């Protein structure tokens, strides 16, 4: 689909960035579910009165599709690679971005996995709206695994689905690992 | 300047080097109230209480307003925003926390116990040894070790974590 | 005062008796037997298998006598060496023999997405374990990792646990959820 | 009472005796058995199964000296004998570690990992592409310590689907 232009600015403090203005905020979260409103948990669709919280991962994104300006508390300028590189001093967030950016790029709608204990969430067309197939957790392809972490996978997507996904990363390129369970 | 935006708020308030002044009240109940839970003492508000009547929008800061003032107090006096957030969840829940005095802590009474929360980002790893000889620290005070961490998102959960020697 | 004698192969111990077997599972809830995944209590024919750690502890309880293919007889230390000469079995036993020591139970978490079931009576009987995930007090975890466990603990009782040791000492966090 | 008698050579098992005729014929059809040889995996199954003597050893007694004799993995075993059980007919894939198996006439290929022998993320998505790339639909098993097994299918893709 083609929700429309933008559009929207951001302070940038701590890890995060907010978004105070309140049409900017419902005007993200509406276009695209990007960021978490910090009055409400749970929205109806996008009657909540922010300020929106962007992940530092979603701001760099943001900024790269040239929709947010992101600015310091004294008003000052911060550059797509000041976020970037921001984004690159955190291994967590670091391996998080490459697949957050292929995701959404793919055009899923990606939010915070926390509630499901893993990284992603991912849906289609949107939270409240259908009901995300797929959980992903990110892994660098140099990662050791126990082979019963595999199961605590099949675990977690035990209750919401029983598809959960491995999203592998390096220099920028990413492979995901459908695993589901299986009757021999 | 013109004319001054009072309309609104509860109180105005200027930010100094290191701390939130309150210069007008303009309902005194407010303050009052900012002086019987101890925040606001003569003048001076404690910088989250500051940034948290800020962003109900009951604070003035100057011409500043709501979470633009917060961010600024917050921003200004070098505190932590996921600190912050879950001192403005746990005023908007009931409680009046202050400063624990370890690094990430905030302490809180209620029912008759003392509650010490530790502040924890996801992003920011920490050895399980640290949380066990928090606990234990915590325990040692009469707190209840309490654990809030906030996602990457900025989401919020709370959680008890009692150290033991042995499971019971 | 069980006696059963099992052979050392890969890194388990097979209990080939069948009285053997059944006895183990019986008195105190060792092992798994191998022709049935949930026994009823115990109509099972075995062999039972026992893992690494459940032959270290039973060869030290005295309980245990282990041996080779060929026979030959395996000691206690032998276990102990191949037993400390895996990094996730040496942070298990630790905590399993703690854990057994104070008269719990112990099974397997792999069924709750953990380390550990831990029974006060028994599977099948107590009707409700506790779970437990193993760390070292110097291994490094993000904030987030004790929000899934919160999750994983959802189902079965939202109070889990971290279990932390090094060099043979052990404490217990309990995690458990909470409404400020 | 076993059906057969076998005895372990070097690099093989080989059936000396053959009690019931018709549990060799058997064997052979499926074609596990061939020429007096009888592959290892199918060879501890049956002795597993009572049918299968090694000398005047039976059962798993009989199992366990086949497996530790030919330098088998317990838990690729394990597996071997669940997927029997279970009527399909593995033998030994090429990739280490790998049983190979038909069934709905597909091809399904089972890695076998253990609790307690980590593996890197890369190398399971390398071993899975490698499977796709064979017309093997990638069938990882886990064994946990205690003997606990459990299936999955994992797919790698560029695109999640």
């Amino acid at each position: 689909d083609r929700c429309a232009p933008i559009k929207a600015s951001g302070v940038l403090i701590g890890d995060s960035v907010l978004v105070t203005d309140v049409e900017q905020a419902r005007s993200l979260y509406s276009c695209g579910y990007y960021g978490q409103p910090l009055d409400v948990e749970k929205p109806r669709g996008a009657d909540f009165e922010g300020p929106l919280r962007l992940s530092l991962i979603e701001s760099l994104y943001l900024a790269e599709k040239g929709v947010l300006e992101v600015a310091k508390p004294d008003g000052s300028s911060v550059g797509v690679e000041d976020l970037r590189t921001a984004v690159r001093g955190n291994p967590r967030f670091s391996m998080l971005y490459n697949i957050y950016r292929d995701l959404r790029e793919r055009g899923f709608v990606v939010r915070s996995g926390l509630k499901f204990g893993s990284d992603f969430a991912v849906y289609r067309l949107g939270p409240g709206i259908d009901h995300a197939p797929f959980i992903v957790h990110a892994y660098s392809p140099e990662d050791n695994i126990d082979p019963v972490e595999i199961v605590r996978a099949g675990r977690l997507s035990h209750s919401v689905r029983k598809k959960f996904v491995f999203a592998v990363t390096r220099g920028g390129d990413v492979s995901y690992l459908m695993i589901d369970w299986f009757r021999p | 300047k013109g004319e001054g935006e009072v309309a609104g708020c509860k109180a105005a308030a200027r930010l100094g080097v290191e701390g939130v002044f309150v210069e007008e009240c303009f309902d005194g109940s407010y303050c009052r109230n900012l002086e019987r839970i101890g925040y606001l003492r003569k003048g001076r508000l404690e910088p989250l209480e500051a940034a948290y009547q800020a962003s109900r929008g009951m604070l003035c800061m100057g011409e500043t307003r709501g979470w633009a003032a917060a961010v600024e107090v917050i921003a200004g006096l070098g505190l932590s925003l996921d600190t912050a957030l879950v001192y403005f969840d746990l005023r908007r829940k009931g409680r009046k926390p202050l400063v624990g005095v370890r690094r990430g802590t905030l302490v809180y009474e209620h029912g008759g116990r003392v509650y010490e929360v530790l502040v924890l980002s996801e992003g920011y790893p920490l050895k399980i040894g640290s949380l066990v000889e928090w606990s234990r620290g915590a325990s040692m005070d009469n707190h209840s070790p309490i654990v809030a961490i906030v996602d990457r998102t900025g989401l919020i959960t709370y959680y008890e974590a009692r150290a033991v020697r042995s499971i019971q």
